[PDB]
Parts: C-alpha cells; sequence; structure tokens
C-alpha cells in the first residue's frame, strides 16, 4: 500500500521530521499559529453575524460561521505546523528543539 | 440433455400444488384464529376445496377484455408468473439439492424482484380505466421502496459471510443461525417482505381497487402474488434461519432428511404471514410510504454500519 | 449462434426505439435493448455486470422513464464498413481456429483459487482508486439535490 | 436546557434516535477500539 | 441602565474585537 | 457459467406452462420517489462488492465506504428536511 | 488529518464547506420558528468566505500541496501549472459570486441551492485542472457539467429558462458522450489510460502500424468532444441561444470558469497524447472558423447578450490560434491570452448585469449612458475596446503578443485572418462607441446602479485593463514559469 | 472474430443513438433515451475491451460511467417534467 510521503518538490529547509504523527504536530503549534486560527474564526463569525442580521437569524448564522471558521483555521494552523515540521517552510525553533 | 426439463417440471408443478394448498390453509388458519372452522365440507377436511375452486374457475364462462386485446393484455400476467418462477429457480432445498448454483444468487433475487415490479405496473396500465392505473403506480412505488430496504438487509447478511451463492450462506449459518444475533434485522426483513407483496398490514392499494379482469387472468395474477409470497418466505428462511440445518446439533436430529427442516421453517413463516394478517388493521398510503422512507431505510442503513463495525474490529470476518 | 441472436434482437429493438411511435412502445423496446445487452454481457463471461445492468439500468432507470411517459401518455404533440473491417486479414480465419482449438495451454496454477469478478472488483475499487469512488458519491448527490431544486415547489 | 431539548427530541422521534445511536456505536467501535486491540496483541 | 441588552450583538462584538486584536498580533509577527 | 443454461431452459418451460394455464378456459411524489430509488439503488450496487471483500482490505476499506455513505446520508438529510418524502 | 491528505486540503475544505452550507440552508430555510427565511444571501456570503479560505489554503500551501507524489499520482499530479490555474479559478469564482449577490435579491428568486452548487462545481473544476488520467478528467467534467445542468433551469415561471436549460443539457451530454467513446477507443487500441503511460506508449513512434488505425479514432473523438466544450465554432449550435436564455450570473460563470479549466486540460493532453499534425490541424481549422464567425456574426446583432456570446466565441478563437504551434513562446502567449480574457469577461458581465432589469432584452438601450451616467459609459467603452482592440489596453497587448508568437513560430497564415477579423471588429465597435453622442431614441434612467461590490470589482478590473502595459513583467515571468514547468 | 462482432455491435448501437438524437429534434423522451443508448454502447465496449486485453480498469470505468448515466438521466427527465407543466 503506497503510504509513503515523498514530494515532487524537495524540502529546501532542514528535515527535522519526515512524517510526524497527528498529536505531535497539533501540540507543536506556535503563537503565530494560534493567531492565524483565532483570526480566521473571528472573521468567519463576524461575517456570519452580519449576513444573519439580514434575514433575522443573527444567532444561527453566527454558529455556522463559527463552524466554518474553526474548520478553516485549524486546517490552516495544522498545515503551517506540518510544513514547519517537514522542511517545506522556515524551521528555526523546531531545529532548536530537535537539536 | 433431457434431465434438465425433467428437473424444471419437478420444480414447477409441486409449487402450484403447494400454492393452491397455501391459499386453502390460509383461509383455514385465519378461520381458526377467528373462532370458526374454515372450508370443511368438500374434502374430508376441506382438502378438496382448492381443486373444486380450480374446476369452477375453469368451467366458468370466460370474458375476453377490450383493451389491447393481444401481446399487451394477454402477456403481462404471464410475465409476472414467469418472473416469480424464474426466481424460484435458484433456491437450495438441501446440500446440492438445487437447480442452478448461480454464484451470485443474491443479486439475482434482487433483480427478479425489480422485474416483478415491471410486471405489476404493465399489468395495471394494460387495462382501460385510469383508477387501476393510479393503483398500479401506488403499488409500484410501495414495492420499490421496500425493495431498497430489502437490499440493505441483504447487504448486512452478506457482510456476515463472504460468498454469495446460497449454499455457502447456509453453511455460515450452520455454525450459528444469523437470526439469533441479528434478530431486529430479521424483524425488519420480515416487515419489508410483508410490504413487498402487500400482504398483511399494507393493503390500501388493493383495498382501494376493491373500493374504487379475465377470470383466468385474475387467477394467474393471484397465483403470481402467492407464489412470490412463498418465495419471500423461502429466502427469508434460507438466509436468516438456517436452511436445512438441525437445531442443537445432536445425532438424533441427523436422522431427519434435512429437506424436512427447510419445509418446517418455511411453513412456520407462512403461518406467521397468515397470523399477522388476521390481527392488525391496515395502514393508509401516506403512512405506508412514510414508514418506508423514514423508519426502515435509516434503521437498515444503521444496521449495515453497526454489523460491519462489530465484525471488522475483531478477527471474526472471513 | 446465441450471440448472434442477442445481437440481432438488440439491433432491431434499438431501431424501434428510435423510429416506432407511441413513446410507450419506445420505452418497451428500450427495456428490451437493455435486457438483451445484459444477456450479451452474461455471454461474455462477466456475471456481476450482467445482474447490475438488470438492477440499475432496467429495474431502476427504465422504471423512472416508464413512470414519466405514463403520466404524459396524451403528450403526442453499413455493409461497406463491415466488409472493410472483415477484409483486413488481421482476424483469424475460422479454419485456423479449428485445429488450434485443441492447442490452448491450461495453467492449473492460477486457478487453485478463483476470484469471481465481484470479489476482485471490490478489492480494486475500494482499496485503490478510491477517489474514483468518492466522486460518484458527489455526482449522485448532485443528481438528487438537482431533482429537488428543479421540480419540488 | 439542552438536555431537556434532547429528551424532547428523543421522545418525539424514537426511530431516528435509535438509528443514530446504532450508527454511532458502529462507527465508534472501530475508530477507538482497533488501536487498543492492536496494542494488546502487540504486548501479548 | 448602564449596559447593552442584546446577547447576539454582544457575542458578535466580542468576535470582532478578537478579530482585530488577532490581526494586529499576526502583523506584529510578520 | 454453465448454470444460466438451466436458468434459461427454466425460463422457456415456465413460458410453456403459463401459456398452457392461460389457454385452458377457452405526480411529483411518484417522480421524487423514483429518483430517490435510482439514487439509493447504486448504493446497494456499490455495497455488494464492498461486502464480500472486507478481509483483503483493512479499516481503509471500511472508512472509504463510510465516507461514501456519509455523503449520500447528507443527501438523504437534505431530502428529508425539504419534505420531498412527506407524501 | 493523516499527513497524506495534506495534498488535497483545499478540496477537503471546500467540500466540507459545501456540505455545512447545504445543511444550514435547508434547515433554516424550512424552520417555522423564524418567518420562512430564504437564505440565498446569507448562504452566499458564507460561500464567498469559504472560497476565500480555500484560496488562502491552496496558495499558501502549494509547496506541501505537492506532498503525496505517487499515492496521488494514481489519479492526479500537481505542479506549478495546476497551482496557478487553480488560483485563477478560485479568484474567478469569488468574483462571480460577489458580482451576482445583488442579482439574487433583485430578480427575487429564492433557492440557496444555487450557491451550494457554485461551490460544488468549483471543487469539481479544481479536480479537473489537476487531473492526470483520462477517466478522472471525464468524471470531473461530468460533475461540473451536472452542476451546471442544475444551475441553468432556475426560474420555472419564466419562459426561456427551461428551453435554454434543456438545450444546454442535451448539448453537454452529447459532447460528453463523444468524449467517452473517444477515451474508450484509446483504451481499446492502446491498453492504458494514465497520461504517463499514454505518453510513454505513443510518443515519437506514431509511425503507422497494423492496429495503429484505432488510436487515431480515439484521439479524434476526444478532440471533437473537448471542442464542443470550448464552444467549437463548427459545433457552436445554440451557444448564443443558451447565453441569452440562461440568467446572467449563470451565463457569466459558464463563460469564465469552465473555459479556463478545459483549456488547461486541453494543454495537458495536447502536450502528451497528440500526433504530429492531428490535434494541431483539428484546431488550426477551428481557429480560423472561429475568428471569421465572430466577426461576421457580431457585426450584426440586436441583443446585448448574443453580442457578448459571439465576442466570447471570437476571443476563444484568438486563443485557439495561439494554440496552433507548440513552442514555449507560443504556449506562454496562450496562457497570457487566457488570463486577459478571463478578466475582460468578468468585467463585461459586471456591466451587462448592472444594466439588467429595465433593459430585459435590448441593445438600443444605450440611452445616453454618456449623459445619464458618464463614468459607466466610459467604462463600457474601455471594456469593449479592450475586448476588440485599440492602442495600449489589455486585449490589444494580448492579441499583439499572440500574433508575435505565431509569426515567430512558423505560421504566416493565422495573422492575416486574425488581423482582419480584429480590424472589422474594431471598425464596428468604434462605430458603436462614436454612435453614443449622435442622438438618443430611448431612455432608461435606471434604479440599478451598482450597489457596492459590483462597483468595486468593476473599478478594480477596469483600472487593471488600461494600466496593464506600464508594467507587464510579472505576468510574463509567471507564465514562463508555468509553461516551462508544464512538461520540462 | 468475437471481438470484432462485439465492437461492431457497440459501434452500430452508438451510431443508432446519435442518429436518433440528431434526426428527432422535438421529442425530448426519444432524445434522452438516445443519450442513454449512447452511454450503453460506450459501457459495453468498455467491458469488451476490459476482457479482451486482460486488464481491470475497464470495469471500474464501466461502473462509474453507469453512475454518471443514471445521474444524467434522472436530472434530464426532471428538466423535461418541469418543461411540460406550463
Ligand atoms: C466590516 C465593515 C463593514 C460592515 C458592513 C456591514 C453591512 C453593510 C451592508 C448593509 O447591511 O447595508 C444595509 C443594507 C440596506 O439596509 P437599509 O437600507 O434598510 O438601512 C437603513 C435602515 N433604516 C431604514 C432602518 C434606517 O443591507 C443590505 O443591502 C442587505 C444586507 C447586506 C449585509 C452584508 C454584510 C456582510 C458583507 C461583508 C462583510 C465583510
Ligand atoms: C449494537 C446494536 C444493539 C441493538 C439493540 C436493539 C435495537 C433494535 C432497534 C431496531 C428494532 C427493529 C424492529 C422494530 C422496527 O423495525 O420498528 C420500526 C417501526 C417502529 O416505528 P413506528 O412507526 O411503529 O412508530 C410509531 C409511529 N410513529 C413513527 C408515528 C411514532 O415499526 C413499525 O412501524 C411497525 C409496523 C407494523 C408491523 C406489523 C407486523 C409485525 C410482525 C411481528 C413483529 C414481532
Ligand atoms: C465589529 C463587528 C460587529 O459585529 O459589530 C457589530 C456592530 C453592531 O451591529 P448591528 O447589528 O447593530 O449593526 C451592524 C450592521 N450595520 C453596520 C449594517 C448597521 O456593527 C459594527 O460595528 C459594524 C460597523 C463597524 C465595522 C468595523
Amino acid at each position: 500500500m503506497n503510504t509513503d510521503i515523498t514530494a515532487s518538490t524537495k524540502p529546501e529547509y532542514p528535515v527535522v521530521d519526515r512524517n510526524p504523527p497527528f498529536t505531535k504536530v497539533v501540540g507543536n503549534f506556535s503563537t503565530l499559529d494560534y493567531l492565524r486560527f483565532v483570526t480566521i474564526t473571528g472573521v468567519s463569525v463576524t461575517v456570519g453575524y452580519l449576513s444573519g442580521i439580514k434575514p433575522g437569524i443573527r444567532g444561527p448564522s453566527m454558529v455556522t460561521g463559527g463552524l466554518i471558521g474553526v474548520m478553516g483555521g485549524f486546517m490552516y494552523a495544522y498545515q503551517n505546523s506540518a510544513g514547519r515540521l517537514m522542511g517545506f517552510f522556515p524551521n528555526d525553533d523546531e531545529v532548536a528543539r530537535h537539536n | 440433455y433431457i434431465a434438465v426439463p425433467a428437473e424444471i417440471l419437478g420444480i414447477i408443478l409441486p409449487l402450484l400444488l403447494g400454492v393452491a394448498f397455501l391459499v386453502l390453509a390460509e383461509r383455514k388458519v385465519m378461520a381458526f384464529v377467528q373462532r370458526r372452522k374454515g372450508p370443511d365440507v368438500v374434502g374430508s377436511f376441506g382438502l378438496l376445496q382448492p381443486l373444486a375452486d380450480g374446476l369452477k374457475l375453469i368451467l366458468k364462462e370466460p370474458i375476453s377484455p377490450s383493451s389491447a386485446n393481444f401481446s399487451l393484455f394477454r402477456m403481462a400476467p404471464v410475465a409476472t408468473f414467469m418472473l416469480s418462477l424464474v426466481a424460484w429457480a435458484v433456491v437450495p432445498f438441501d446440500y446440492g439439492m438445487v437447480l442452478s448454483d448461480s454464484n451470485i444468487g443474491l443479486l439475482y433475487l434482487f433483480a427478479i424482484s425489480s422485474l416483478g415490479v415491471y410486471g405489476i405496473i404493465t399489468a395495471g396500465w394494460s387495462s382501460n380505466s385510469k383508477y387501476a392505473f393510479l393503483g398500479a403506480l401506488r403499488s409500484a412505488a410501495q414495492m420499490v421502496s421496500y425493495e431498497v430496504s430489502i437490499g440493505l438487509i441483504l447487504i448486512t447478511v452478506l457482510i456476515c459471510v463472504g460468498s454469495c451463492n446460497l449454499s455457502e450462506i447456509v453453511m455460515a449459518q450452520k455454525q450459528i443461525w444469523f437470526g439469533i444475533p441479528l434478530f431486529p434485522v430479521l424483524v425488519m426483513f420480515f416487515i419489508s417482505c410483508l410490504a413487498e407483496t402487500n400482504r398483511a398490514p399494507f393493503d390500501l392499494p388493493e383495498a382501494e381497487a376493491e373500493s374504487v379482469y379475465s377470470s383466468m387472468g385474475s387467477a394467474l395474477f393471484f397465483l403470481g402474488e402467492y407464489a412470490n409470497m412463498i418465495l419471500m418466505s423461502g429466502l427469508c428462511t434460507s438466509l436468516s434461519l438456517g436452511g436445512w440445518l438441525p437445531i442443537l446439533d445432536l445425532p438424533i436430529f441427523k436422522r431427519i432428511p434435512g429437506s424436512i427442516w427447510f419445509s418446517i421453517k418455511v411453513i412456520l413463516f407462512l403461518f406467521l404471514y397468515i397470523w399477522v394478517r388476521a390481527a392488525f388493521p391496515r395502514y393508509r398510503y401516506d403512512q405506508l410510504m412514510g414508514l418506508g422512507w423514514k423508519v426502515f431505510l435509516p434503521l437498515s442503513l444503521a444496521w449495515v454500519v453497526a454489523v460491519s463495525g462489530v465484525s471488522v474490529t475483531f478477527p471474526w470476518l472471513p | 449462434m446465441i450471440l448472434s441472436v442477442l445481437s440481432s434482437l438488440a439491433l432491431v429493438s434499438g431501431l424501434m426505439v428510435v423510429r416506432a411511435k407511441n413513446p410507450v412502445h419506445s420505452v418497451l423496446f428500450f427495456i428490451l435493448v437493455f435486457c438483451d445487452t445484459s444477456g450479451l454481457l452474461l455471454l461474455l463471461g462477466l456475471d456481476f455486470s450482467a445482474m447490475i445492468f438488470l438492477v440499475v439500468y432496467i429495474g431502476a432507470i427504465a422504471v423512472l422513464f416508464l413512470f414519466v411517459v405514463m403520466m404524459f401518455h396524451i403528450q403526442i404533440a453499413l455493409w461497406w464498413e463491415m466488409f472493410f473491417i472483415l477484409d483486413n486479414e488481421t482476424i483469424p480465419l475460422l479454419p485456423t481456429q479449428i485445429n488450434t482449438t485443441s492447442l490452448i495451454y491450461t495453467v492449473y496454477a492460477g486457478k487453485v483459487r478463483s476470484w469471481t469478478n465481484l470479489e476482485t472488483l471490490g478489492n480494486l475499487l475500494y482499496t485503490y482508486y478510491f477517489v474514483w469512488f468518492l466522486v460518484p458519491s458527489l455526482i449522485l448527490l448532485v443528481a438528487m439535490i438537482g431533482a429537488i431544486v428543479l421540480t419540488m415547489h | 436546557a439542552v438536555m431537556e431539548k434532547l429528551k424532547m427530541f428523543v421522545v418525539q422521534e424514537p426511530v431516528v434516535a435509535a438509528s443514530c445511536l446504532i450508527a454511532g456505536f458502529g462507527l465508534f467501535l472501530p475508530a477507538v477500539v482497533r488501536p487498543i486491540l492492536d496494542s494488546y496483541q502487540a504486548t501479548k | 441602565e448602564r449596559v447593552s441588552t442584546d446577547k447576539h450583538r454582544n457575542y458578535a462584538v466580542v468576535a470582532g474585537t478578537i478579530t482585530i486584536l488577532g490581526a494586529l498580533g499576526w502583523y506584529l509577527k510578520g | 457459467m454453465s448454470e444460466f443454461a438451466p436458468i434459461c431452459i427454466y425460463l422457456v418451460i415456465s413460458l410453456l406452462v403459463s401459456l398452457i394455464l392461460l389457454g385452458l378456459p377457452f405526480d411529483i411524489r411518484f417522480y421524487l420517489v423514483s429518483i430517490l430509488f435510482i439514487i439509493f439503488d447504486p448504493e446497494v450496487t456499490f455495497s455488494f462488492p464492498w461486502a464480500v471483500s472486507l478481509n483483503k482490505i483493512d479499516p481503509f476499506g471500511s472508512w472509504s465506504m463510510m465516507a461514501f455513505l456519509l455523503i449520500l446520508t447528507i443527501g438523504s438529510l437534505y431530502e428529508w428536511k425539504r419534505g420531498a418524502l412527506d407524501w | 488529518m493523516f499527513n497524506l491528505f495534506l495534498a488535497v486540503y483545499p478540496e477537503i475544505f471546500i467540500i466540507n464547506a459545501t456540505f455545512i452550507l447545504l445543511i444550514h440552508g435547508v434547515v433554516f430555510s424550512t424552520s417555522k420558528k423564524y418567518d420562512y427565511p430564504p437564505l440565498v444571501s446569507n448562504v452566499g456570503w458564507l460561500g464567498l468566505l469559504s472560497v476565500l479560505i480555500t484560496l488562502l489554503l491552496l496558495a499558501a500551501g502549494a509547496p506541501l500541496l505537492t506532498i503525496a507524489h505517487l499515492f496521488r499520482n494514481n489519479l492526479f499530479r500537481r505542479d506549478n501549472f495546476t497551482y496557478f490555474c487553480q488560483i485563477l479559478l478560485l479568484l474567478s469564482t469569488a468574483g462571480t459570486i460577489s458580482m451576482c449577490f445583488d442579482f439574487f435579491e433583485q430578480e427575487r428568486f429564492d433557492a440557496f441551492e444555487f450557491i451550494v452548487l457554485i461551490l460544488l462545481s468549483t471543487c469539481s473544476m479544481l479536480f479537473m485542472i489537476s487531473a492526470y488520467d483520462s477517466i478522472a478528467m471525464y468524471l470531473a467534467i461530468e460533475l461540473q457539467s451536472l452542476c451546471f445542468y442544475v444551475m441553468a433551469a432556475s426560474k420555472r415561471k419564466s419562459e426561456f429558462s427551461t428551453e435554454a436549460g434543456l438545450k444546454y443539457l442535451i448539448l453537454g451530454a452529447f459532447s460528453s458522450g463523444i468524449l467517452l467513446f473517444g477515451c474508450s477507443m484509446i483504451y481499446g487500441s492502446t491498453g492504458a489510460t494514465h497520461f504517463d503511460q499514454l505518453a510513454k506508449i505513443l510518443t515519437g513512434y506514431e509511425i503507422t502500424g497494423a492496429r495503429s488505425s484505432g488510436i487515431f479514432m480515439g484521439i479524434l473523438f476526444i478532440a471533437v468532444g473537448s471542442l464542443f466544450k470550448i464552444t467549437a465554432v463548427p459545433f457552436h449550435m445554440w451557444a448564443p441561444d443558451i447565453y441569452e436564455g440562461s440568467p446572467t450570473p449563470v451565463t457569466a460563470f459558464l463563460s469564465i470558469a469552465p473555459k479556463i479549466s478545459i483549456f488547461a486540460n486541453i494543454s495537458r493532453v495536447s502536450i502528451y497524447g497528440s500526433y504530429g499534425a492531428t490535434l494541431q490541424q483539428i484546431f488550426c481549422f477551428c481557429s480560423i472558423a472561429s475568428m471569421i464567425l465572430g466577426a461576421l456574426a457580431a457585426m450584426a446583432q440586436t441583443k446585448v447578450k448574443r453580442l457578448l456570446a459571439y465576442s466570447s466565441i471570437g476571443h476563444v478563437g484568438y486563443i485557439c490560434t495561439g494554440f496552433s504551434c507548440g513552442t514555449i513562446e507560443g504556449i506562454q502567449s496562450l496562457l497570457i491570452g487566457i488570463f486577459i480574457y478571463a478578466l475582460m469577461t468578468i468585467d463585461a458581465f459586471a456591466i451587462v448585469l448592472a444594466l439588467r432589469q429595465t433593459r430585459v432584452k435590448y441593445i438600443a438601450d444605450l440611452g445616453a449612458l454618456a449623459k445619464t451616467n458618464p463614468i459607466l459609459a466610459i467604462t463600457f467603452s474601455i471594456t469593449m475596446f479592450s475586448y476588440v482592440g485599440i492602442p495600449p489596453l489589455a486585449g490589444f497587448c494580448s492579441k499583439f503578443y499572440l500574433f508575435f508568437a505565431a509569426l515567430g513560430c512558423g505560421a504566416y497564415f493565422l495573422a492575416p485572418v486574425g488581423v482582419v477579423t480584429s480590424v472589422i471588429g474594431c471598425f464596428y465597435y468604434i462605430r458603436l462607441a462614436k454612435r453614443m453622442f449622435f442622438d438618443t431614441p430611448r431612455t432608461w434612467i435606471l434604479y440599478e446602479p451598482m450597489d457596492r461590490d459590483k462597483s468595486l470589482l468593476l473599478a478594480m478590473t477596469s483600472s487593471f485593463i488600461t494600466l496593464f502595459f506600464p508594467y507587464p513583467s510579472p505576468l510574463f515571468s509567471v507564465t514562463h514559469q508555468m509553461a516551462l514547468s508544464l512538461y520540462l | 472474430m468475437d471481438p470484432i462482432k462485439y465492437f461492431t455491435f457497440s459501434m452500430i448501437i452508438f451510431i443508432l443513438g446519435i442518429r436518433g438524437i440528431l434526426l428527432n429534434r422535438r421529442n425530448i423522451l426519444i432524445m434522452l433515451m438516445s443519450i442513454e443508448l449512447m452511454l450503453l454502447a460506450v459501457n459495453s465496449n468498455f467491458l469488451v475491451f476490459s476482457v479482451s486485453l486482460d486488464d481491470m480498469m475497464g470495469q471500474s470505468f464501466a461502473l462509474l460511467v453507469l453512475t454518471v448515466a443514471a445521474a444524467e438521466s434522472a436530472i434530464g427527465l426532471a428538466i423535461f417534467v418541469i418543461t411540460f407543466r406550463v
């Protein structure tokens, strides 16, 4: 079963870990990652709120916007952290730790 | 070369004898339920009642219809009859005591049910009046919904055992009857078989047709319905109750020919059909289709998921 | 022989599909086309796809077409190419296939077990090529929400 | 409040509740039990 | 008489000020 | 094969016996139900191969099939809340 | 999730957003607690948010979006080409949703399903761009085409809706049928359906053989099929008719989004599975046919939508002329033309949509837009002159680099017909524009004017068109990167 | 000779379907049934090829195109039944 991680491009940065497990990445987050997550969730909730003031469901639209926001933000943060764990992104503090 | 037509005749004729005595026993046992005896005059015990009814419907002065009087009206009853019987082709009565070991039997049975739907719809429309056409559409919709439910149930019983030909299934049950663990699945499959032939609580299409035509045509149609009934009973006991396998596996049961066990199970299920017929009022059409599309589809799907789950976590899956 | 029978039936029935009036006649001949095509596939040696052609092509689509054309019943508003492909001398002359008929080399080693086409197809389709199986989910979902948004007032 | 709403919904729609519970059981068994069993087989 | 009495709007305003603060922090981490 | 030959001989013999027995005396609701059936019937078609081969596929097979089921189940939920299967 | 699906994060997110929006819309559209809200606007804004998020994920993640090399190579391969094409597609979809927000409320048709399909076909096209197998290509095309089939016949109480939708459905299904038979014949004669295998089996050694007569039929049918979906000017049946019938957001999305996708797919196949002259010749003919037809039809039209249809046919033609040869400069100019055309057409549809209701169907209703709304008239003139040709604009620069590449590539014949259809288009249009201060028969002072988002999108693109020539270095550079990394 | 016969049957059915969709222009039912016939012929020659050259992807493609055909037929008949309400 082709369950191997190799990329057509190459990890131009150091290669601290090739295929990190889930919990490792999601606990490897950085302050910038949480900021990205919070920003996405916030903008989503606000646009949901207004687009809900239009038809009178300010609440439920806020909840749905929140769901989409958490989904997108966590996916973006996990993507950034995974990149920094592999080499496809700048690694300074990850290399510091793994040293 | 000539053995095959002999086998086919030996499959066809006893089925007709059995279905005549089926409608007879139906009247008898519903009567006994309702604190009365059934037909008990003609025969020694009413045994000569179906023969007498057949002879009457034969000598009865026929009346040919006035609606597409050939190749579309004198064909559709024959179509549904042929479909019911060709379904009866692949059913195991004992080890190797089959007609054809079609290695994908289940798909075969499902397809034949759908073709029976075709039979009923064309027989309905081939008439002239339009209320029969509306009734035909209603029956078609009901039949096809409960067919999709039957399909999911088949998928469950198939997940429990690798292959598809029915003999392999009855071996899998030879370990332990699938009716035991999947008892709610059996109940759902039985309700779907009831709705599939419109028998016990789901009759409003036929009830309305009776509330608002050839003698031999109607005879052929009722014959097809009851034959399909026996078929559904047979496959229910062939894939959810053991299929010619003694209970408790003690070498005194092993003197019974095995074929007797299958007949006992299918007669029990026939008796259950007739019993559940004479105890319950009928649904409407609205509630009927609502239950079809709301209560049995989700339950069957959830059951597929659950059995797959339980049988994929442990090394119990062949 | 029987191959030719099924092919001829399918041909003439498709002709009637396109030409014959009383559109219910057309739908009947269409069902008949699909039935004989399923029998043909069965002759080819693929049983699963035959039963599937019966179930979803005939028992599912054609019943929808029959339903709709029922409710609107009152809405009544090559031999050259065959020779060019049979005169190529790249097809074995049947006289050759006769003696070579007793020349095939059974292996007796790839058939110690035997995957019926259903089993191997399941293997392949679900383990690998799975996105090829997720997309049809989306196209079926599109079908159903399209029917809803179109006709359901 | 949410518990009251859920009890209301379950009394109203029993069969959908039972279907969802069966599906939840059948999806919870593999996802969280298979790793535990593989680890148990690895240790014994 | 010294408060806002609309729950949904107040949740939305919390979300908006959180959004702006998060964007400012993100920029600060450019 | 060589079993569909008994099948078809059964077919023709049943035709003969049926003819013998015959000769002796001598809207949107429907459409949407049909569409839902055409959609859930390939569901059974796809569940058939998935059923037989859940031993040469690890939980990957179960999960892919559950994802398919989830997409079509969200389809069914959208169907339900719209009330198209109300009758 | 599992570190492999890191290669499909945009598609996973856009599908999950589509599902959550579908459920939200249906429940809170049928919930009696609130009045009976039709959630077109709210679902639309949430959809635009989800599309922007997809854009962000894909763009900022490409270098790890290429992470599942072989396990995904079973179906698709993602390179720089697919990266930039998908970005342009998501931009176009965000643009068309934002442009079409005000049409929903104005025309007053309530079905949030309209904005759960736009996303779904968007994911389909994202699959279609990064598609590396004949059947994956076909499946993506079918998903997209089904979404469009649903989208066409929206308003039932109208008249043109159903007939236009039915025409489009029959046409598209026929096209896909032809394409299927083509892929079938290629499979039968070749024995493979993955673009690497097709390349390795029929590159260089296209020399005629015993059973080589089969491959050719397959690729010919594939050409016809994919052509029908580029409006295929010998096969352009009903294209102006469906453009006129279907509503304006639908026809805008149909003009902008699928065409870029199918062009990227045509390029990906024509690099790999072509012949020495088969595909180039089956396109060299359609190119001149298209330019000629665009000219000699758009010269005489009396409906502001069909004029747009025939101008779209003409620009697709110019692009196909760019397709003629197969050198790096040529394909570079090809992609540049595609991009400029995408911008110009979202611009033109912005205008014709902001001029919608009071002008249900007319072309004479240029009722002194020079006098009742001068800035809008100047913008329309700018967009059209760019669409046809004039001293420095975007469309003129694109056509000029197209013909530069054509001349320098060894085809002295496409230029004459290209320049003459260009000059007849220019005479016609510059006669129309200078016909905007002769006199005015009709007057349609309009309640329409461009709420906020159509105006912003317009202003942006219109400032781009004129201001393109002062600095067109980065576009050339990125197009060079893309075309160079398409195969080399 | 049998691959020749199978393929020529598929081709003639395809030709018949396209002639139906071209000649008959108004009857939408015949039109959609001809589209179904075209997809059926494509499916059949897919299968014949999958079995002639020993290779499997023909059958996966066959199953998926069956799904596509069912979807097109359903949605197109919806288009028709809304066209014929007026």
